[PDB]
RNA sequence: AUGAUGUCAUACUUAUCCUGUCCCUUUU
RNA sequence: AAGUGUAGUAUCUGUUCUUAUCAGUUUAAUAUCUGAU
């Protein structure tokens, strides 16, 4: 397994350990892929913004939630 | 509300020995609840479990009759489909109950 | 490999704030859309000035 | 030590026009590098 | 990679796998040595283990053209004695 | 720890030294009332003789004993020597404490405690 | 020391102006950052002597020579 | 820190653990680096105070004496929510200075 | 001795193992052949151009000098006893400083003067190092910061080549070899790859510095350690690690466990668990057992409470090694097990119950420092154990402790005291067994004047003594140690008081009786009285037993008053030092006693004294008065304000540092507390006067003048405070400068800051550059202090801070962007919208800069605006620099990205814009147009 | 009898390019055998050189009384020589040969 | 003849303006003036 | 007519900083 | 006619590219650098 690819830490820089810290050369799927996981998480998390989104459809709270857990593999598509 | 701020999941074990405080990903901590001489429950520090790229649906508590007690979770690997441009490793992607149990010995979690 | 400054502006919604240093960027059809917002402002003009900004 | 800046050459001169020759305590009251043998020294050595 | 794939080494033995492990090192590293032996053993001693540490580890104390040859001597063994519905490869019926 | 100790004396007395200690409390009150000096970590193969004419240097001895094995044939390298006189003793602590004689340098210390033929270490 | 040192300040303050009026010189201009700056350089000088000093290096005399034949033709 | 940006904190989980700081930097806020307007407390890693490691100062990393607290600054800053700041490292201050 | 095997370093997998073979095979022979029956010992042609580097020819010149020095042998003893220009250079370049004679063989190719010769070019260039080592501090700086730059460019091989000499220097001062441990950090900082080959080069030099004496030095070569293992790859470092466990210099396993355990601290526990676990099963030789325990025990000591979780793991690693038949591996084992348990706080006592039941067993076949050990595992397993098993483990134990207690071996001393502490704290102890057994031995076989003088010992005993009077009672220990009280010797006298300070401080000496109160008395009487070293032992225990006495130190008090008066009469620096001390100290015991006539006498006693020459006495003199005046009253204080403040206000020129400190402090007490007594005139003397001390060398002394100018402030007012503090010409801009600004804000903070403002607006019209930036410093400085006031003021400072957001220089952007933080964290909800605004129309363009002072100024103030101005404002700002193309602009933008998402987490939903869906990819978040 | 620092090898430093090394070698074997002289041949090893003798009492012994020592113009500086510090470019190769040769010798 | 000045300020760089009249620019800002200048301007009004 | 270069001086900022220790190296 | 040290920044003085091209690295692009005519 030739490959010679180390990549764990070279001087203690930097390195953002927070999910979402964001970085330099982030493209446009990472930054969306981000975005959209933290909007749902948010939806996840308000209690008054869960239950706007779900007002709108027939669908209970526990269907939001399961629609909105099962979105977060992969929302935007494969890069 | 953060993606690795722990509050979208709490939950007690069935013993009253110890709680946990889970996030939507990439975030558990579990506190120790003891009694004090002067019975004061005495909030012990935590113990970390971050476990990246694991987004977790739920958390319960395990039952344990004064042994090491467990905490179990339906978490989900998001690392292996986020380097799948053809979108195969999207599907096949299956959640797990990870039943981590707290040593109380070694005073650590361990999956 | 490099889109045409004109083709970007050709295929921009507002190309009305178009620069000749985004033809070579890594996704200019993201900064074209970031450009034409509502509220928001723009990088200075010590992108290309060699002066340090106070000289 | 006495490196015998430009700057320092400059203000011995200076010195030497407005204060005057027969003054090495005027002129180094005003430079705080050297003594004022050491001015007089570089007045008649290279600002002369 | 031979190592790219995912293997088991709680389904497959270990002694039958020590001493030609042993006769390997002998042959690369030349001389006789008991910590680069007992480092491989417990290299494998993990329910799951992953050959890319394994191989990192063999490259620091092989040459790295001989961890190579470790690495593919020992990878497609163990994954045919994890293939043995009995556990072991054709070479420990053999002899 | 085996060859410390000589370098704990040491330090003892380096510090009794500069502490400014005084006559009466010079690392002597407690090896008062008795001058059993015992020597510990001499050679396997030190004769008695020569060890009592060593440390006869700093006065007459008393009363010398060396550890006599079963059937080793005594060489455990401790030994017990009540000197003449306690001032023989805090000499002998003071000077020889650490001296360097057939290779491998011994210890030297004040016990005052007892005769025991078991009582140092290697 | 620290009085002194402010005394000193202002006396070299002083021996730089009067220098600068001796020589009569335009470039001199004192900055609203307590500074020199040399118009004729086009430079800046932390301290008077940066400012005096602006006489060996850069003598842009020769490049005002051109603007002072451009202003009128004849010699 | 201000003073010293070569520094390196120890980012660690929060413990149950009431730190204090050295007499000498009586006072100095932990993160803000400030002198005035403290708003919470402090507290010290699990891994920072176990033994010869308790009682240290938390910046200074001497013997402490008072109890230390965050700046307001640094709390209304969402600051003061962070990891264990405890010094971890020690150098470009105080290297020399023995030699001197 | 031990550390002479350093000087025997030489510089420079299966070669090295063939290598050290070479060396055992080597190493027999010659012990072999001397039981059959140097380092000058033959040389040959091989080992010549081995030894010595390039340059250099062999060359006999005639046929004749070969066999004139063949003979010479014999040429030695025959023939022996009988019949029988002005060019110079030195090593200067433009200055090259003296290089010393030590030196000149390092530096000697920096001694030819040629020029202008590439490989010698880099060599040449990197002869930095001598003036990095031997030259000026400015040189030195240049040296470092060059260094830093070209680290790349010079190469990391020659740079090692040439470090690792001078580090081997046999001349290499203290300094020296900080500035080379710098210098190798500095290296080691910027190389990450390129330190893979010369890892066991640096080693060799690096892991010296871990065994050292020096706790500042080790604590270095610590750090430089684990940097050194964070860079390259733990295979790496384990790869170089290797063959220094089966190494026949011992120096060489103790280095190579300190760098094991230094290893495993940075790169973790588990990196290196199995690695330890094969050396641990080694049956190679008992000298690799021994340094994988010694490793163990190391990596444990540094990592604390690190092993909690792999302790278990670590006990596989150690099952195996209690077996061991070597008393030395066994001694270690023993050694290993009790670093894991007294670094272990109670948990994972299942962990070591493997090894519980061999030890005690080892304890019934224990006979040497064998028992020592097996005493010392047995004290750190007892904690962890569970009372019903510790019950009978400590009744066990107990009596092969007291069989001990008469070991002269002082390492058994140490253990049996370690046992005490250990087991004494169980709650399984008996108490009056305890007083009966382990007490008499404790007092007399434990305390004796030799045991003191030692310095582990000392802290070992106190500890012994503490957790014994807390364990059994205080009156015992108490009746037992003053006795002692009256020791000539002065260290044994220290540990006593030290021992009746921690007994009364935990227990408390409400248990001290009439009889025990009078003998402490006398023992604290007699120890003040002899008090050679200077050292607050006595004072903090006189301090102590006058807090613990309270109101029952009455009939003490005058004998105490009778000694200081009699101490404060002899010798000044010697005695009344400590008598001002002891004063001071019990002020409050003084106060609380209703020493009234005592206390006016001490009053007097004080006014008297002050004028003592003696920074040391009139410093304490000085301290003395202060807790008068903080125990008495002001009015009710005997020596008036009116003679303590002029008197007082001349003192602040005594240039000395306690003196000059206790003077702060009391005219601050004084100026905070009455502030009456003190005149209009006499507050502007003293606040010029002050104006003087800001120049000192200390940071306490700065932050007691700014309270004490905020008080003078506001006692007299603000208008000649300010006026007073306006005329800083600040001469230098270090030494407290900015101390002014402070003094500006503390008063704005104390005062009206309405008056406080337009004064400082107008001086701000000043040219000078440092005015300029003082006033803007020192109102950043005042809107910091003042928070929640400056929701007013913060219209009137818009403009100004506009204005001067203009770059004209440096600082005074500096000072923007911090004054700009300031008012942003100070302005949290007041409803200032709009300064905000105005001030960030401004800040923006300061995001692109290199200066690292603005730059961290300019990350506090969005971090602050973020705070305040909002997340949404901010993002909309930072919004384009995205997915800019540059790469400095792309990364100043990220760096704001991250640094307002690290915070607003849950408000980045809705500042997110709607980007458009793409063919691959549906980014437009739907459900939020969930129109209801 | 003699501290750590003093070695076999010295280094002479301040001679000149073109020396009489015959006369150099004669004033060496004033202390004892010279076991190897250097001389370096190399610009800046032009003007220094490296001696070793068979004995370290004799080379202190020349070292005490050849301190500076005058010569034709000029006066070369002696030192005791370093460490190694440079030992990659040689190797301990072939010492097998020497070993086995030591074990049949004397048979042990 | 400062060629620092020219390479530094950005000339001797080729640029060629279809819309300024099918001209030559020696420089990137000359580019962009050149793009925006009275030349251009009557181009493109000649062109519409 | 802005700039790059870097020995050698100069102003500035970090409320920078003077009793800091071997309390822990006790390996043979 | 007195300041100590730890990191970093700027303004001063002295020097250098009329080299026509090609390819690459790098740059937002230049520039610089690396090889050939």
């Amino acid at each position: 397994m030739t490959d010679r690819y180390t990549i764990h830490s070279q001087l203690e820089h930097l390195q953002s350990k927070y999910i979402g810290t964001g970085h330099a050369d982030t493209t446009k799927w990472e930054w969306l892929v981000n975005q959209h996981r933290d909007s749902y998480c948010s939806y996840m998390g308000h209690f008054d913004l869960l239950n706007y989104f779900a007002i709108a459809e027939n669908e209970s709270k526990a269907r939001v939630r399961f629609n909105l857990m099962e979105k977060m593999l992969q929302p935007c598509g494969p890069p | 509300c953060r993606r690795i701020v722990p509050g979208q999941f709490l939950a007690v074990d069935p013993k009253g020995r110890a709680v946990m405080i889970s996030a939507i990903e990439k975030q558990k901590l579990v506190y120790i609840l003891n009694r004090d001489a002067a019975a004061r429950l005495t909030i012990s520090s935590p113990l970390e479990a971050h476990k990246a790229n694991t987004l977790v649906y739920h958390v319960v508590g395990v039952d344990v009759g004064f042994e090491n007690p467990m905490f179990a979770c339906l978490e989900m690997d998001y690392e292996e489909a986020d380097n799948d441009p053809t979108g195969e490793a999207a599907a096949n992607t299956q959640q797990t109950l990870t039943f981590y149990e707290l040593d109380l010995g070694l005073n650590h979690v361990v999956r | 490999n490099r889109f045409t400054v004109a083709e970007l502006k050709q295929l921009v919604a507002r190309p009305d704030v178009v620069e000749m240093h985004d033809v070579t960027a890594q996704d200019p059809k993201l900064l074209v859309h970031l450009k034409a917002t509502r509220n928001s402002v723009p990088v200075p003009r010590h992108w290309c000035f060699k002066r340090k900004y106070l000289q | 030590g006495g490196v015998w800046r430009n700057t320092e050459d400059e203000i011995l001169k200076a010195a030497v026009m407005k204060y005057g020759k027969n003054q090495w305590s005027r002129i180094a009251s005003l430079l705080h590098r050297k003594s004022a043998k050491q001015c007089k020294a570089r007045w008649y050595e290279w600002l002369d | 990679e031979c190592l790219e794939k995912k293997v088991d080494m709680s389904k497959v033995n270990l002694e039958v796998i020590k001493p030609w492990i042993t006769k390997r090192v002998t042959e690369i590293l030349g001389f006789e040595d008991d910590v680069v032996i007992e480092f491989i053993f417990n290299q494998l001693e993990v329910k799951n283990p992953d050959s890319k540490m394994m191989q990192i580890n063999l490259t620091g104390f092989l040459n790295g053209k001989n961890a190579r040859e470790f690495m593919g001597e020992l990878w497609p063994l163990l994954l045919s004695a994890q293939e043995n519905i009995a556990g072991i490869p054709s070479a420990f019926l053999e002899l | 720890n085996p060859l410390t100790k000589v370098k704990l004396i040491n330090e003892l007395n380096e510090r009794e030294v500069q502490l400014g200690v005084a006559d009466k409390v010079s690392w002597h009150s407690e090896y008062k009332d008795s001058a059993w000096i015992f020597l510990g970590g001499l050679p396997y193969e030190l004769t008695e003789g020569d060890i009592i004419c060593v440390f006869s240097q700093y006065g007459e001895i008393v009363n010398i004993n060396l550890v006599r094995d079963k059937k080793t044939g005594k060489s455990k390298g401790f030994c017990f020597l009540c000197y003449e006189d306690q001032r023989s003793t805090i000499l002998a602590v003071d000077n020889f404490n650490g001296i360097k004689i057939k290779g491998r340098t011994i210890r030297v210390d004040h016990v005052s405690n007892y005769r025991a033929p078991k009582d140092s270490e290697e | 020391s620290s009085e002194s040192n402010r005394d000193r300040r202002e006396r070299l303050r002083q021996l730089a102006l009067e220098t600068i009026d001796i020589n009569k010189d335009p470039y001199f201009m004192k900055n609203h950052l307590g500074s020199y700056e040399c118009k004729l350089c086009l430079t800046l000088h932390n301290n008077e002597g940066s400012y005096l000093a602006h006489t060996q290096g850069k003598k842009h005399q020769t490049n005002l020579a051109r603007r002072a034949a451009k202003e009128a033709k004849e010699a | 820190a201000k003073h010293h940006p070569d520094l390196i904190f120890c980012r660690k989980q929060a413990g149950v653990a009431i730190g204090r700081l050295c007499e000498k930097c009586d006072g100095k806020c932990v993160i803000c680096d400030s002198y005035v307007r403290p708003c919470t407390l402090v507290r010290i890693c699990d891994e920072c105070n176990y033994g010869s490691y308790q009682g240290r100062c938390v910046i200074c990393g001497g013997p402490g004496v008072s109890d230390a607290y965050y700046c307001k600054e640094c709390t209304i800053q969402e600051k003061d929510r962070d990891g264990c700041p405890k010094i971890v490292n020690l150098g470009s201050s105080k290297t020399d200075l023995f030699y001197e | 001795e031990y550390k002479k095997h350093r000087r025997t370093m030489i510089i420079s997998a299966e070669t090295p193992r063939t290598d050290r073979g070479g060396d055992s095979i080597g190493e027999t022979p010659t012990p072999g052949a001397s039981k059959r029956k140097e380092r000058n010992r033959p040389l040959s042609d091989e080992e010549l151009d081995a030894m010595f580097p390039e340059g250099y020819k062999v060359l006999p010149p005639p046929a004749g000098y070969v066999p004139i020095r063949t003979p010479a042998r014999k040429l030695t003893a025959t023939p022996t006893p009988l019949g029988g220009m002005k060019s110079v250079n030195d090593q200067p370049s433009g200055n090259l400083p003296f290089l010393k004679p030590d030196d000149i063989q390092y530096f000697d190719k920096l001694l030819v003067d040629v020029d202008e010769s590439e490989e010698q070019k880099e060599r040449k260039i990197m002869k930095l190092l001598l003036k990095i080592k031997n030259g000026t501090p400015p040189m030195r700086k240049a040296a470092l910061r060059q260094i830093t730059d070209k680290a790349r460019e010079f190469g990391a091989g020659p740079l090692f080549n040439q470090i690792l000499p001078l580090l081997m220097s046999p001349t290499l001062e203290d300094q020296e070899r900080h500035l080379l441990v710098k210098v190798i950090d500095r290296i080691l900082y910027k190389l990450d790859d390129l330190v893979r080959p010369y890892v066991h080069k640096i080693l060799v030099v690096i892991e010296p510095l871990l065994i050292d004496e020096d706790y500042y030095a080790r604590v270095e070569g610590r750090e430089i350690i684990s940097n050194l293992a964070k860079a390259a790859g733990l295979a790496t470092m384990i790869s170089t690690m290797r063959p220094d466990i089966d190494n026949m210099d011992e120096y060489v396993r103790n280095t190579t466990a300190r760098a094991f355990a230094v290893v495993a601290s940075a790169l973790g526990i588990p990196s290196l668990l199995p690695f330890l676990k094969a050396v641990c099963k080694s049956k190679k030789s008992w000298q690799a057992r021994h340094t994988g325990i010694k490793i163990v025990q190391q990596i444990a000591i540094l990592m604390g409470c690190a092993i909690l979780p792999h302790l278990r793991s670590l006990v596989e690693i150690i099952e195996h090694g209690l077996v061991d038949e070597q008393q030395k591996v066994r001694t270690i084992s023993a050694l290993a097990i009790a670093a894991l348990a007294e670094a272990a706080t109670p948990y994972g006592i299942e962990s070591f119950d493997s090894v519980l039941k061999p030890l005690w067993k080892g304890i019934r076949q224990h006979r040497g420092k064998g028992l020592a050990a097996f005493l010392k595992a047995i004290g750190y397993l007892i904690p962890l154990m569970d009372a019903e098993y510790a019950n009978y483990y400590t009744r066990e134990v107990m009596l092969i402790l007291i069989r001990e207690f008469q070991s002269p071996d002082e390492e058994m001393k140490k253990i049996v005291l370690k046992v005490v502490k250990q087991c004494c704290g169980t709650d399984g102890v008996e108490a009056n067994y305890i007083k009966t057994e382990i007490l008499p031995p404790f007092f007399k076989h434990f305390w004796q004047h030799r045991m003191a003088l030692d310095r582990r010992n000392y802290r070992q005993l106190v500890d012994t003594t503490v957790e014994l009077a807390n364990k059994v009672g205080a009156a015992e220990i108490i009746s037992r140690i003053v006795d002692d009280l009256k020791d000539e010797a002065e260290q044994y006298r220290k540990m006593v008081m030290e021992t009746i300070e921690k007994i009364m401080g935990n227990l408390g000496a409400a248990d001290i009786d009439h009889k025990l109160e009078e003998q402490l008395i006398d023992g604290i009487l007699y120890a003040f009285q002899e008090q050679t070293t200077e050292d607050s032992v006595m004072l903090n225990g006189f301090g102590t037993v006058v807090n613990a006495l309270g109101k029952r130190v009455k009939p003490y008090l005058p004998q105490i008053c009778g000694t200081v008066l009699w101490r404060l009469n002899n010798k000044s620096a010697k005695v009344r030092q400590q008598a001002a001390d002891l004063i001071s100290r019990t002020a409050v015991v003084m106060k609380t006693c209703q020493e009234e006539k005592l206390m006016g006498h001490l009053g007097v006693v004080l006014y008297e004294y002050l004028g003592e020459e003696y920074p040391e006495v009139l410093g304490s003199i000085l301290g003395a008065l202060k807790a008068i005046v903080n125990v008495i009253g002001m009015h009710k204080m005997t020596p008036p304000i009116k003679d303590l403040l002029p008197r007082l206000t001349p003192i602040l020129k005594n240039r000395h540092e306690k003196v000059q400190e206790n003077c702060i402090d009391l005219v601050g007490r004084i100026a905070d507390r009455g502030a009456e007594y003190v005149s209009a005139r006499e507050w502007m003397r003293i606040c010029f006067e002050l104006l003087e001390l800001l120049k000192a060398h200390k940071k306490a002394i700065r932050r007691a003048t700014v309270n004490t100018f905020g008080y003078i402030a506001k006692a007299i007012g603000p208008h000649d405070v300010l006026a007073t503090l306006l005329n800083n010409l600040k001469v230098q801009e270090r030494q407290n400068r900015v101390c002014t600004t402070v003094a500006i804000a503390i008063v704005a903070e104390t005062c009206s800051p309405f008056t406080v403002l337009p004064a400082l607006m107008n001086e701000y019209r000043v040219p000078e550059l440092n005015v300029q930036n003082g006033v803007l410093k020192s109102l950043s400085f005042l809107f910091e202090y003042i928070g929640e006031m400056g929701k007013d003021y913060i219209y009137a400072v818009t403009p100004l801070l506009e204005d001067a957001l203009m770059d004209r220089d440096l600082v005074h952007r500096q000072t923007a962007s911090a004054v700009v933080q300031h008012m942003s964290l100070g302005v949290y909800g007041f409803g200032c919208e709009d300064s905000l605004n105005h001030l960030l129309n401004y800040v923006w363009p300061n995001v692109f800069e290199t200066s690292p002072h603005v730059i961290q100024a300019v990350m506090g103030a969005l971090e602050g605006l973020r705070v305040a101005i909002g997340p949404c404002r901010m993002l909309q700002y930072c919004l384009q620099g995205l997915f800019h193309p540059a790469r400095k602009v792309r990364d100043v933008y990220w760096k704001i990205y991250n640094s307002i998402y690290i915070g607003s987490q849950d408000a980045l939903i809705a500042h997110y814009p709607r980007i458009y869906n793409d063919d691959k990819n549906t980014y437009i978040r739907y459900e939020l147009d969930y129109i209801l | 009898r003699l501290p750590p620092e003093v070695n076999r090898i010295l280094y002479i430093r301040n001679l000149p390019y073109k020396i009489t090394a015959e006369e150099m070698y004669d004033i060496f074997g004033k202390y004892g055998p010279i076991r190897q002289i250097r001389v370096g041949n190399t610009p800046e090893t032009r003007g220094t050189a490296y001696v070793v003798y068979e004995d370290i009492f004799d080379a202190k012994n020349a070292c005490d009384h050849l301190s500076g020592f005058n010569v034709c113009n000029r006066y070369l500086v002696v030192l005791y020589y370093n460490a190694n510090r440079a030992f990659q470019k040689m190797d301990t190769k072939k010492k097998e040969e020497q070993l086995k040769l030591l074990k049949e010798k004397y048979g042990i | 003849i400062p060629y620092w000045l020219y390479k530094l300020h950005g000339l001797n760089i080729n640029y060629n303006c279809e819309i300024c009249g099918n001209y030559t620019y020696r420089g990137p800002k000359a580019f962009q003036r050149h793009f925006a200048e009275w030349r251009h301007a009557h181009g493109m009004r000649c062109l519409g």
